[PDB]
RNA sequence: CAUCCGGGUGUUGUCUCCAUCCAUAUUUUUUGGAACUUUUC
């Protein structure tokens, strides 16, 4: 209207076009997550220190489960706690 | 076109400078400003009827220096070429 | 490129100190990027008035000391 | 931008001392200043270039007109030139 | 509605006079531009309004012009 | 146990800003300033302070490699166990620093992180009491709830200048993954929807009333700032006050022109979004999915940013952080747009009026000064107060008044009590000073015993200026208390 | 007296500096800060002028000193 | 930046700028008034926006002289640079 | 406020006696009638009279004073 | 209060694989309002 800027005058990252590339979904799906993978570096851990089945039973109980093993959940809780 | 870039040529000149209170430098111009503020090296301060006074480096403004005095021997033509 | 802020001094009366050992008077009514200053009329500085209202240069000012606190 | 600008932005509040080409000089407390020097200073004692003093209250300077400026040796210290 | 550089181009090819920061001066315009630089003929140099000398073809830098004049 | 807080001498930070250049600027009145930040629960109140604190100290001893490139966030201004086990800020807790503005003129800035918790509100009271503007920080999620429109009605209530945060910008893109132009749509509902509630102004982005900022990211930018880093190479300078103004608010831009028209032509996005949004999530992206080499090289092709060779490892968050702290400097923009947003004479005469009787000032040697609140730090107890007028010594025996006795307005008129220390509060530190000018919240030990709550202190040379001087009203807090124990 | 063989103002930073100035007063301090305009902060300024006989002398600390004014500056001494 | 150069070189041309063109593509010798007494009678080598000068067979003319005194004096100069301020009016002897 | 240009331009528009000072030239002063306007400080003013100033009157046509030694203006 | 399966960093030694910053002149800076003459000391 009034006034006009000199031409070549673009958005500074204007000249790459795409701001979606095809790992960035991937990416963006890692960037939370529990643990040894958001990091994506790190240092080995001895075989017997990875704990498969930790995040099972801190997790609740759920439903369908009859009582035997909802009894199993309390108990590992409470090796844990201890 | 400019003058500036025939005096930004002129390079290592030993020159007498005038100034637009009449002080008379003699000295060698180891580099000038575009704004034609001179660099001179090997200076002798001489008025217009008294005694002359020498320095080593002194750094004269554009806006005070009235007629640069140039060398003996000089190709101007050739200086004029972009 | 930026306000001379003289808006402290609007509408009061100024000692426009001004080239060549001069004075002007007289009550703020404008000014400009350049501190040209418009301004309603007073004395030279025993005394005598010109004008209704003045406008005075840029340039032209030393100062602008103000009369009124 | 120009350094000594900002210097003079700086000692805003404290005691400049203040000359101009007239050689009239001045000191008072740094009221306001800008890219061109236009400053203005409070409760302030004007010399005469012959000799007398006037004080006066606040008075605004131009730039142009200005010919030094004496700042406070604390600003020396800190934290403008790096 | 008449501004000065107008009138100024109006002006070429006719007597004008010309004061400095002091010396008068009396000639016919040739040509002006945007800074009001001049270049006259038939310049006769009023000292104080006493014509000294007559140069003829003369051109003024703008920086020390007072006023322009018929 | 109780807290956590550093006791020595030789171990408080070391202040690249030189500590003894800032307290001469206590001298200047007109310089220094008084923030309060408020906020309603997690709007990242405390880790913006970290921050600025991080960014103003050289080296810091709480930084465990860990929160240093953080997934943790260091939160300096916490200070209180309970407040670190709770995950909550209680307690008050400001700091005093100098930071260079735009200009790079520094002025002295003191802050008050004030607690989010919409019980804790008569710690915010005091915030505002104190503070001469406010930050109100908020979520870009939560957006502007109903304890933000009580925020606002108390700052434009008590005659304090606000300035606007909009923080946890991370958490739009990297959670809610809004399309480019969506996310300019909420900040303008956002925007649209504060100014709404304050009726003597209207906000924006150009006025420089609003900050956009993530802190668990650390970069703080205002549309200002950013033009002046980048935008300014291109365009000549008489331009940018211009170009600035022609950011936000609809105007598109096509080729070198900028045209208010509809978007016709071909491509169609507002500016703020071409110029501001779309090369941010570029940043964000491009700092996850490229490969480190081809953005090693536009980070110095644009940005004029260059990268060592350790930052090149590290992870997705780490990295990112360490990527726009890296692009966004030092936050300056935070600290102009608080400079030039505040002006002394139309509001400190409104607010002085408002804390006390209103009558023409008794300016004076005479010292009065606002005692707000007993503050506890690690050290036995501390006495805050806020300095109207006069200059505190260490050593002078004051008269010390409880606000409850101030509707009551010769001798018996006189409680008194020394002034022992006097220190700047620091947060994990506190920091000694030998005397206290006007304008500077500083605090005082040996006060404690003179008050409950509130309280004014005044030390009067003349019996007949006595009469003459006036005293602080009863602090007001916003909640009264209903659950009784 | 000596001193280096400098290409420029800038990389002369800090030097004792002797200054003139078109009023004919001189004034000599370390330099600071250059401009664009060629005006100069002097860490320790003295002010030293010539009456119309013998050098009077005046020192005045840290100076901003504006370019219009000055006409030529030499150097005093080295750093420190 | 060529196409201002180019403008300003047609202004020349045309407006008062052209006569001292004229005379430098001649060479023919000029003499110059300037702010500070010099009649400076010489042959120009350059041309600019600033009436800057470079000048080859350079005779000025001025008058050493504390007072009452009068003496009439001029000096050769083989080349010499000039600055534009000093410049007050240029004319032409033919 | 009232803008040095606006000034100016209400002054054309009136034709009102002005009288303007001298740059660095206390001795001598103009009086006239402004018909010019320029983007500078500039202007053509007809019917011009130079003034000596007091410590009479002398013949003046019109004139052109040139914008950077102005000083005063009055109308 | 200890034992036990493990761990980090630092220094040294040893071993293995390889090599000898704008671009431009019309009020705030750099296109100057400078100079000449005279008195006192
Ligand atoms: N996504 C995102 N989360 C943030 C950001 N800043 C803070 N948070 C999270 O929000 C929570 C609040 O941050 P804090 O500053 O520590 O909390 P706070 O501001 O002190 O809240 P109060 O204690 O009520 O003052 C923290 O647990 C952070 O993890 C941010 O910039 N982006
Ligand atoms: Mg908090």
């Amino acid at each position: 209207g009034d006034f006009t800027l000199p031409e070549d005058f673009a958005p500074l990252l204007a000249e790459e076009e795409e701001l979606i590339l095809p790992n960035t979904k991937d990416a963006m799906s890692l960037y939370h997550s529990p643990f040894p993978f958001n990091r994506t570096k790190g240092k080995m851990v001895r075989a017997q220190d990875v704990a498969l089945a930790k995040k099972w039973f801190l997790q609740h109980p759920d439903e369908e489960y009859p009582v035997k093993v909802k009894v199993s959940y309390q108990k590992l809780l409470k090796n844990y706690v201890l | 076109m400019k003058l500036v870039n025939f005096l930004k040529k002129l390079r290592n000149e030993q020159v007498t400078i005038e100034l637009k209170n009449g002080t008379t430098v003699w000295g060698t111009l180891q580099s000038v400003s575009p704004q034609m503020n001179a660099i001179l090296t090997d200076v002798k301060l001489t008025l217009p009827s008294d005694n002359i006074a020498s320095l080593q480096y002194i750094n004269i403004r554009g806006n005070t220096i009235r007629q640069i005095i140039l060398p003996d021997s000089l190709n101007l033509d050739s200086l004029l070429v972009d | 490129v930026s306000t001379p802020e003289l808006k402290k001094y609007m509408d009061k009366k100024i000692l426009l100190n001004i080239n060549g050992s001069r004075k002007v008077a007289g009550i703020l009514r404008g000014y400009d990027i350049f501190l040209n200053v418009v301004l309603d009329d007073a004395m030279e500085i025993n005394n005598h008035q010109l004008g209704l209202q003045t406008v005075i240069r840029g340039n032209s000012i030393i100062s602008l000391e103000a009369l009124d606190a | 931008n120009g350094i000594p600008v900002k210097l003079l932005n700086e000692a805003q509040g404290h005691i400049v001392s203040l000359e101009l080409t007239t050689g009239a000089t001045y000191r008072g407390k740094l009221v306001e200043s800008e890219d061109s020097m236009n400053v203005q200073l409070r409760d302030v004692i004007a010399t005469e270039p012959q000799g007398a003093v006037t004080h006066m209250d606040q008075i605004f300077v131009r730039g142009s007109q200005i010919k030094f400026i004496v700042v406070p040796d604390l600003l020396k210290n800190a934290p403008l030139f790096k | 509605p008449v501004n000065p550089k107008p009138f100024l181009k109006g002006l070429v090819n006719h007597r004008v006079g010309v004061k400095l920061k002091s010396t008068e001066y009396r000639g016919t315009l040739v040509s002006t531009d945007n800074y009001f630089n001049l270049q006259l003929n038939e310049a006769e140099e009023f000292v104080a309004g006493v014509s000294h000398g007559t140069l003829g073809e003369i051109f003024i830098r703008c920086n020390n012009v007072l006023y322009i004049r018929e | 146990e109780h807290t956590i807080f550093t006791q020595l001498k030789k171990n408080i930070p070391k202040t690249r800003y030189n500590r003894d250049y800032m307290l001469s600027m206590a001298n200047i009145p007109e310089r220094i300033i008084n923030v309060g930040v408020i906020g309603p629960l997690h709007s990242g109140k405390t880790s913006l302070m970290d921050l600025l604190v991080i960014d103003s100290h050289k080296r810091i001893p709480d930084m465990s490699k860990n929160v240093e490139l953080g997934w943790k966030p260091l939160r300096y201004l916490d200070n209180l166990k309970q407040e670190i086990d709770r995950g909550l800020s209680i307690k008050l807790n400001g700091s005093t620093l100098l930071c260079t503005d735009l200009e790079s003129k520094s002025r002295m800035i003191n802050f008050l992180d004030a607690p989010g918790h919409v019980n804790f509100m008569d710690e915010t009271a005091v915030a505002l009491a104190a503070s001469d503007l406010v930050l109100i920080v908020i979520d870009v999620v939560e957006g502007v709830t109903f304890v933000v429109e009580q925020l606002i009605k108390q700052s434009i209530k008590n005659n304090v200048a606000m300035c606007f945060v909009i923080n946890k910008l991370d958490r739009l893109i990297l959670d809610l993954k809004l399309p480019p132009m969506d996310a300019y749509l909420k900040l303008n509902h956002i925007i649209a929807n504060i100014n709404s509630f304050t009726k003597g102004n209207v906000f924006s982005p150009i006025d420089n009333n609003i900050i956009f900022a993530s802190t668990k990211l650390g970069f703080t930018f205002t549309i200002k700032e950013f033009v002046s880093y980048y935008y300014a190479h291109s365009i000549p300078s008489s331009k940018i006050d211009d170009f600035t103004t022609r950011l936000w608010g609809s105007v598109y831009y096509h080729k070198g022109n900028f045209r208010t028209k509809p978007f016709e032509n071909v491509e169609k996005y507002p500016t703020f979004v071409e110029f501001i949004l779309i090369p941010l999530y570029k940043i964000f992206s491009y700092a996850l999915s490229m490969e480190k080499d081809k953005l090693k090289n536009l980070l110095r092709s644009n940005f004029r940013v260059n990268l060592s060779q350790e930052a090149l490892q590290y992870d997705p968050q780490p990295f990112l952080k360490h990527v726009l702290q890296l692009i966004f400097r030092q936050q300056t923009g935070l600290v102009d747009a608080i400079t030039r947003c505040y002006q002394p004479f139309e509001l400190f005469d409104n607010k002085t009026a408002h804390l006390s009787i209103p009558g023409k000032s008794t300016p004076e040697g005479t010292l009065w000064a606002h005692v707000l609140k007993t503050v506890d730090y690690g050290g036995a107890e501390w006495s805050l107060v806020r300095i109207y007028s006069g200059l505190l010594k260490r050593g002078d025996t004051v008269r010390i008044l409880d606000t409850s006795q101030s509707e009551s307005r010769e001798d018996d008129e006189t409680p008194s009590c020394e002034v022992e220390e006097i220190g700047l509060l620091g947060g994990r530190y506190v920091y000694p000073v030998h005397e206290a000018h006007k304008g500077q919240i500083v605090l005082i030990k040996g006060i404690s015993s003179a008050y409950i709550k509130s309280a004014t202190l005044y030390s009067v040379k003349s019996k007949e200026d006595m009469k003459q001087l006036k005293f602080f009203k009863p602090l007001d807090y916003i909640t009264e208390a209903v659950f009784k124990i | 007296i000596q001193v280096a063989h400098s290409s420029r103002l800038a990389n002369l930073i800090d030097y004792k500096l002797r200054v003139l100035t078109q009023d004919g007063r001189v004034y000599i301090g370390q330099l600071m800060a250059f401009d664009k305009h060629m005006n100069l902060v002097l860490n320790e300024c003295i002010e030293e002028r010539v009456p119309k006989i013998k050098v009077e002398k005046r020192v005045l600390g840290l100076t901003i000193l504006r370019g219009e004014q000055i006409l030529s500056t030499v150097v005093e001494d080295k750093p420190l | 930046r060529a196409e201002l150069e180019e403008l300003e070189e047609f202004e020349f041309k045309h407006g008062p700028m052209s006569l001292i063109n004229d005379a430098m593509v001649t060479r023919t010798p000029v003499i110059i008034s300037l702010r500070n007494n010099h009649k400076i009678i010489a042959r120009v080598k350059a041309f600019d926006r600033h009436c800057n000068m470079v000048l080859e067979n350079v005779k000025e003319l001025w008058t050493e002289k504390k007072g009452k005194n009068v003496i009439n004096r001029e000096r050769f100069i083989s080349k010499l640079f000039l600055r534009g301020d000093s410049v007050i009016v240029v004319l032409k002897t033919p | 406020m009232v803008p040095p240009i606006n000034c100016i331009f209400n002054f054309l528009q009136q034709q009102t006696p002005v009288t303007i000072w001298l740059f660095e030239q206390i001795g001598i002063r103009i009086k006239g009638k402004i018909v010019g306007f320029d983007e500078f400080m500039n202007v053509v003013i007809d019917e011009a009279v130079e003034i000596p100033v007091n410590s009479k009157g002398t013949p003046l046509g019109k004139i052109l004073l040139k914008g950077d030694n102005i000083t005063l203006i009055t109308s």
